[PDB]
């Protein structure tokens, strides 16, 4: 036995590191954890995004239905109304709307060549459970979040998300909101492809059917180049020609991979969703 | 000759977990139809074999006790009869060992 | 370990008996019904005058709402593995009857109503001054249903239902140390009936093994 | 010393729910302080990992070593308490998920040598430990494929990324 | 997996005739391949 | 009508039914003796649940070697197949292929070959020919071939087969075994196997048969994954017993006046009996000719 | 060294400054002590410099508890989860300052190895090179030793 | 370089190995079975043969005697080899010992065999029995043994 107290100490703090690794504890709300004010935590939500959201509105927004009643249960189990807090349904159902034609109208304005279709599939991969649910964790909405279970299911996320915006939508008007759009859900485009946010099918029937709309005669494919055509590892760079003139080149491992590649290229150039194309303009409105 | 360097648990490892060195599955394991008991297919079973030990450990000390002496070897040939058992033409003529049991199913009285 | 050395001026203290002073003999068709009459009531009416010799303050006619109360709260103790209030309420001999076979299973039990309400039965108690120490006991009869769900090791579940409640018809005798002063009424044992149905069939099948045998042994039938 | 594979057999789960898949059983059982060296000991717990409780009893059987008839005598009570403790239905419906062989306390003696010198020999002690899980034994690993490295080599080539550049 | 000949599972009966089969069929083999020059012939 | 994949969806709907009108009759859990009245491990008793347990869970309660060994259960005196769930207390003993007197598993053997021989004869043919499974002939072991009628479509009047279509069917059946279906047994009503096999006159025939010689009029059936059909008797646990399996042997039956019915036929060994390649192929030989019931 | 710690590439959390700049420091908490020697920088910078950084960063939650600790601490929580823990054991006001400036500025993300300097999601405009990017072609696309029209 | 050496080396020397051959005999003359190691179990089964020729070439042969005194260590066993061992056999030309390997000695884990006189009165070992004729491989064979004569027949 050796004199002193401060290695055992440390090496009892070492020991309960060990311990919490070896069996770690399940996860807790933050409102639970020590040091945590609510109106503080709002207040400070608020001036972090930087625009003047109403305190009341903002917290009917991140009151949940599913914790009124779980509330409303506890309550009863222990006799005790005094809980009448209002639901976010209405505020999300605004804030969704809102988001949607606020979307739309921007996919619109940036790419008027874009289809029906395509505008409704990037609105709602922008509108998602994984796009708002991303935007939300990382906005600490999720520690607002006012649920029954933690943590918190996606789909409330999501609702508590759009149930902000259409708290920001009543507090500081349309163009403000249209702004907190822009900036924080149009950047989760960006290094993004437009067929990795809209899935489809058989690229070779939407661009026949495009080239119809234009009149433009029926695409047909051409190997422009070839190397290791009989080997385990090839290349083919095939391309699509209309009235002899080249629209798009696609280069896969096989001769049909690459003339669908070449369709998804010339869909691509025809919707105006190109690699090298105007970047979305941030710059404020002057 | 004295080895130069210790040698590693590494090095040690990959001789001692050889596929050579490691115990082999043996396929010729049976089932024994009378006793139930595992067997080899070139084996006899134990368990018959230790019945059929015990009976002849039986027989042969009654057979010490008929003798009653070293160096007496019957001249004639021995038949083994149990309980509820009469001599028999064949039995005739041959010494007779006297077993206070019933004759087992196994030991058929060919 | 059996016994402590002989000699020794401290001896050991025993708060309960191994077994009934007489066994009540459950009567035929009781399950159906859910002289020697009066010589079985006079017997209990002495041991009556016994107990409240030993303590006045006791009531026949009000026991079995206090024996119900017990089984109950015995029984909750069983199901949250309570062992402290278990042995307050229940005693040494019956303790490990109920907790031996329990120690890695889950029990789940509840008392949901009473069919019939409990009627004392045989009220008998022991011979004068046996260690120094009369006990009484009182064997009450309750017709009540309850439900058992039983979980293995595992948390499978391996006998009982804790959904459908069933008819349980049950004897249950109680023991009271007269002479201690801190003694009090606690669950001493249950008699099971020789006419009591069999209970239910268990989850899981069991195979018995035949006689075993030894190389030079034969097999008999 | 240190018992710790004993108190295995006392974890109570809690009971499972009904939207739950049945939980295989788990049976923990060793010896100790077994006369027996640990390296000889491991060949015989290595020839009876994965295999069932039937084969490896036959195997331990028909073992010429030493510690083939201990393990065996560990295996045949490891089966009797797993089907009369446990609840385990068919005692045939287990494998050998663990096995392995441990050092034990020892004893050092004196080995004389020639010139009066001398050697220390160490009794050997190892102690034995199991773990059997209850369903069939679980199906051997595939040998891997030609098909299997052809897309790893592909899933390879196609993981490349230009390096130390924009 | 069990190892396995030819006469592990035949009894006293069959384990003659399947020989006297065997060694007849080989007889019979080697006796018609006596006539190379009967039995289409490569060119000499 | 119907396809064949809607025929055998049907039919697979009814036998689920059936198999959920017994399971629902089957009351609560019982407990039922069985005694093992074999030579080895005698006395043992097995208390099992009735119309659930089998005697493949009796062997798990016993040893996997009896598992594996044992092919047919003699239930006091009678055949039982190891899947079938026993009913009532009884004396249990189970039969393998190296028995001294193995008559009822060599039976077992051969009408779990003939009907999985009939399985892939129906599957192996394009739609645009119509396949009519008849019957398995019960042509003794000695004959040396399990046989199976077939009507097959008039258009199929002057063909064949070939070396090649019987080196097919012979690849459908290893792939069958290698799917180590197991042999589900049923014993339904007559009423209910009438419904079952309404669209196939054969099988009902032989349906109304089975229940003219049980006086109760109930009739089994067995399933091998989604192929079901009427059996003469019990089965072998598992496909996985047969070893060595070919069909290579088709045999027109004369005379054709009412139709060309034609008899596959086919040689098998299972794994506990395997054989050379030279005997197996002598055996091949002998059933490639033609094997007709006395 | 780089082969014994972790790394990752360089980047940011929901692409912080392309749309509108936000903070991503989210809360402060200072554990300090109201006797203990090792606090009195703390104690002088909660009196004269905290008021004035909250002034400055209103998106800030701070909390200060002053309780028996012989290490004060500060804790800093960012938006993205991440939470670093930080000693303010026996330093000046000015040196705590610095941290908590420090803390402010940090955008919360891991401080390990950064494998390149630079990060893009559209490297390449005029499009990516590939072994056909600088050959030409072929009249009928005839490879080297190819016989047009057999 | 062992080629064509039937007789292997065992015992101190030649002559410890024929005394030990000699004393497995003699025991086995006795009790008409014995459990030894398989080697040496296996080289004196010739020996025992060879004993039993001689008996029936009989006592009356000098060479008989001399061999029957030589490998007979207790000279009980002579009157019983000429008398009873040998009319036994009588009928046999050959074949008169069985021997079965049986299950490892248990300290050694030796190879250990029983070899056995014919015709002894004690309990019948255990033998190696081939399968019966009415298992499904037996009855094709002899299905196809019933065609094949009945195509020579024809
Ligand atoms: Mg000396
Ligand atoms: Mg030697
Ligand atoms: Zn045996």
């Amino acid at each position: 036995v050796k004199k002193g107290f401060r290695a055992a100490f440390r090496f009892q703090k070492e020991l309960e590191r060990q311990r919490l690794l070896r069996c770690p504890p399940p996860p807790v709300r933050r409102s639970e954890k020590p040091n945590w004010d609510y109106h503080a935590e709002i207040q400070a939500f608020g001036h972090r995004l930087q625009e003047n959201f109403s305190l009341d509105l903002l917290k009917t927004a991140f009151v949940n239905s599913c914790y009124i009643k779980s509330e409303e249960a506890k309550r009863q189990q222990l006799g005790i109304v005094l809980l009448n807090l209002k639901s976010n349904q209405e505020l999300s159902e605004q804030g969704t709307s809102f988001s949607q034609t606020c979307l739309t109208q921007f996919l619109e304005d940036e790419y008027p060549d874009m289809p029906t279709e395509g505008i409704k599939n990037l609105v709602d991969f922008l509108t998602g459970e994984e796009v708002v649910c991303h935007v939300a964790r990382n906005l600490a909405v999720e520690q607002l979040t006012l649920s029954e279970e933690f943590p918190v299911p996606p789909a409330v996320l999501q609702q508590t998300f759009f149930a902000v915006i259409g708290a920001l939508l009543q507090s500081s008007g349309p163009e403000r909101t249209a702004l907190f759009i822009r900036d924080f859900l149009i950047t989760q485009m960006t290094g993004k492809e437009l067929f990795e946010m809209w899935k489809i099918i058989n690229p070779m029937g939407l661009l026949v059917e495009e080239l119809k709309k234009r009149n433009v005669s029926a695409p047909e494919s051409r190997l422009t180049r070839q190397s290791g055509g009989t080997t385990a590892l090839p290349l083919y760079f095939v391309g699509l020609y209309c009235d002899k003139k080249l629209i798009a080149e696609g280069p896969g491992e096989t001769v049909l991979v690459a003339e669908e590649e070449a369709a998804r290229v010339a869909l691509r150039k025809l919707y105006g969703f190109t690699e090298n194309r105007r970047p979305w303009n941030y710059s404020k409105p002057k | 000759a004295a080895p130069k360097n210790r040698r590693t648990i590494e090095v040690n490892r990959c001789r001692r977990r050889n596929p050579q060195k490691l115990i082999k599955v043996k396929n010729n394991i049976d089932v024994c139809p009378e006793c139930g008991h595992l067997k080899q297919k070139h084996v006899l079973c134990a368990y018959c074999y230790e019945k059929v030990c015990k009976e002849t450990a039986e027989i042969r000390r009654q057979i010490g006790k008929q003798e009653g002496g070293p160096f007496k070897a019957p001249t004639i040939e021995t038949v083994v009869l149990y309980t509820g058992e009469t001599p028999s033409e064949q039995d005739q003529g041959k010494r007779i060992i006297e077993r206070d049991r019933k004759r087992p199913s196994w030991f058929t009285q060919n | 370990l059996v016994i402590p050395p002989e000699k020794s001026d401290r001896s050991i203290h025993l708060a309960c008996t191994a077994g009934i002073f007489d066994a009540y003999v459950p009567p035929e068709g009781d399950a159906r019904i859910s002289t020697e009459r009066m010589k079985k009531t006079m017997a209990s009416q002495v041991s009556i005058r016994r107990i409240k010799d030993y303590d006045a303050n006791f009531k026949i006619k009000d026991f079995p709402e206090k024996a119900k109360d017990i089984f109950i709260e015995a029984h909750l103790c069983l199901n949250n593995s309570d062992h402290d209030r278990l042995h307050t309420l229940v005693t040494e001999h019956c303790f490990p009857d109920m907790t031996w076979d329990i120690k890695y299973k889950t029990v789940r039990w509840s008392f949901v109503e009473s069919l019939e309400p409990s009627h004392v039965v045989q009220v008998r108690c022991s011979s004068m001054m046996n260690q120094g120490n009369v006990y009484g006991q009182i064997t009450v009869r309750m017709h009540t249903r309850q439900t058992l769900a039983i979980y293995d090791r595992f948390g499978r579940l391996m006998y009982g239902q804790e959904d459908v409640p069933k008819d349980v018809l049950e004897y249950v005798v109680f023991e009271k140390q007269l002479t201690n002063p801190y003694g009090s009424w606690r669950m001493h044992t249950k008699i099971v009936p020789p006419w009591a149905p069999p209970k239910q069939p268990i989850l899981k099948t069991v195979m018995i093994p035949g006689p075993q045998l030894k190389p030079e042994e034969e097999y008999e039938e | 010393i240190s018992r710790k594979w004993e108190k295995k057999n006392k974890i109570v789960y809690p009971p499972q729910l009904p939207g739950e898949p049945r939980r295989p059983a788990e049976i923990y059982h060793c010896r100790r302080q077994i006369k027996y060296s640990k390296d000889k000991m491991w060949y015989l717990a290595k020839l009876i990992r994965g295999m069932s409780i039937d084969q490896a009893l036959a195997q331990l059987e028909f073992n010429d070593k030493k510690g083939a008839k201990i393990i065996k005598e560990v295996l045949l009570e490891a089966q009797d308490m797993a089907v009369r403790d446990h609840n385990v239905e068919f005692r045939s419906n287990l494998y050998i998920a663990e096995s392995t062989s441990g050092r034990g306390q020892c004893l050092k003696r004196i080995r004389y040598h020639g010139r009066g010198r001398f050697g220390i020999m160490e009794k050997v002690y190892c102690h034995y430990f199991v773990k059997l899980v209850e369903g069939p034994p679980p199906p051997p690993e595939p040998p891997k494929t030609a098909v299997a490295h052809a897309k790893e080599y592909i899933q390879q080539l196609r993981s490349r990324t230009i390096v130390h550049t924009l | 997996k069990s190892g396995t000949w030819w006469d592990e599972h035949l009894s006293e009966e069959n384990v003659p005739f399947i020989k006297q089969l065997v060694s007849d069929e080989d007889k019979a083999q080697l006796a018609s391949k006596l006539c190379p020059l009967k039995d289409e012939p490569w060119p000499i | 009508q119907l396809s064949p994949t809607e025929l055998t969806e049907m039919r697979n709907d009814l036998f689920n039914k059936e198999k959920a009108r017994q399971l629902s009759l089957t009351p609560r859990t019982e407990k039922i003796e069985v005694k093992h009245v074999g030579k080895t491990d005698p006395g043992t008793v097995f208390v099992m649940n009735k119309n659930i347990s089998t005697p493949y869970s009796c062997a798990m309660h016993l040893s996997e070697w009896y598992c594996r060994k044992s092919i047919l259960a003699l239930v006091d005196g009678q055949p039982w197949d190891m899947y079938k769930p026993l009913t009532k207390s009884c004396e249990i003993k189970f039969l393998t292929f190296k028995d001294c007197d193995p008559g009822e598993v060599n039976k077992a053997y051969w009408r779990s070959c003939a009907m999985m021989m009939g399985c892939v004869i129906e599957r192996a043919f394009k739609d645009e020919y119509m396949v009519n499974l008849v019957r398995a002939p019960e042509v003794p072991v000695i004959s040396g071939a399990f046989c199976y009628d077939v009507v097959l479509d008039s258009k199929l009047d002057e063909w064949m087969p070939t070396k090649e279509n019987l080196r097919s069917f012979t690849k459908d059946a290893h792939a069958l075994i290698y799917k180590d279906l197991p042999f589900e047994t049923l014993e339904v009503e007559a009423k209910v196997a009438l419904e079952i096999f309404q669209h196939s006159k054969y099988k009902v025939d032989f349906i109304e048969e089975k229940a003219s010689q049980n006086p109760e009029r109930i009739v089994k059936l067995h399933r091998i994954g989604d192929f079901i059909d009427v059996s003469e008797g019990p089965l072998i646990p598992r496909t996985s017993i047969c070893f060595q399996y070919e069909v290579s042997a088709v045999h027109n039956l004369q005379p054709t006046q009412p139709s060309l019915i034609r008899r596959f036929q086919g040689v098998s060994l299972p794994v506990h009996l395997r054989a050379h390649f030279t005997i197996w192929d002598k055996l091949l030989e002998r059933s490639r000719k033609m094997v007709t019931e006395d | 060294t780089a082969r014994g710690t972790p790394s990752r590439f360089l980047a940011s959390v929901l692409h912080n400054g392309l749309g509108r700049y936000v903070q991503q420091l989210q809360r402060l908490s200072f554990s300090v002590s109201r006797d203990g020697a090792s606090s009195r920088g703390a104690r002088e910078f909660v009196e004269r410099e905290v008021i004035d950084f909250a002034r400055r960063n209103p998106g800030v939650v701070i909390y200060v508890n002053s309780r028996p600790c012989c290490v004060p601490r500060v804790v800093a929580e960012y938006l993205n989860g991440a939470v670093r823990e930080e000693s303010i054991h026996c330093k000046s006001v000015e040196e705590i300052s610095t941290l908590v400036q420090k803390l402010a500025d940090q955008s919360g993300l891991d401080v390990i190895r950064i494998r390149k300097p630079f990060h893009t999601d559209n490297p390449s405009i005029q499009g990516q090179w590939h072994p056909f990017t600088n050959k030409p072609t072929t009249f009928r696309g005839l490879r080297p030793r190819e016989v047009q029209d057999p | 370089i062992s080629h064509g050496r039937v007789f292997r080396r065992m015992g101190l020397g030649p002559e410890s190995r024929i005394h030990l051959l000699r004393n497995l005999l003699t025991g086995l003359v006795r009790h008409e079975r014995i459990e030894a190691p398989w080697a040496r179990v296996d080289e004196m089964r010739g020996y025992a043969e060879k004993l039993i020729d001689y008996g029936k070439l009989g006592d009356t042969n000098e060479r008989a005697m001399r061999m029957a005194d030589f490998w007979l260590t207790e000279k009980d066993l002579i009157p019983k080899l000429f008398q009873v061992l040998a009319p036994r056999y009588k009928d046999q030309t050959g074949g008169y010992t069985r021997m079965l390997q049986i299950p490892n000695r248990s300290l050694d884990r030796a190879k250990m065999a029983v070899i056995e006189y014919k015709g002894n009165c004690l309990p019948p070992l255990p033998l190696p029995r081939r399968d019966s004729h009415l298992t499904l491989l037996n009855q094709l064979l002899q299905g196809l043994r019933q065609d094949l004569r009945q195509s020579q027949e024809a």
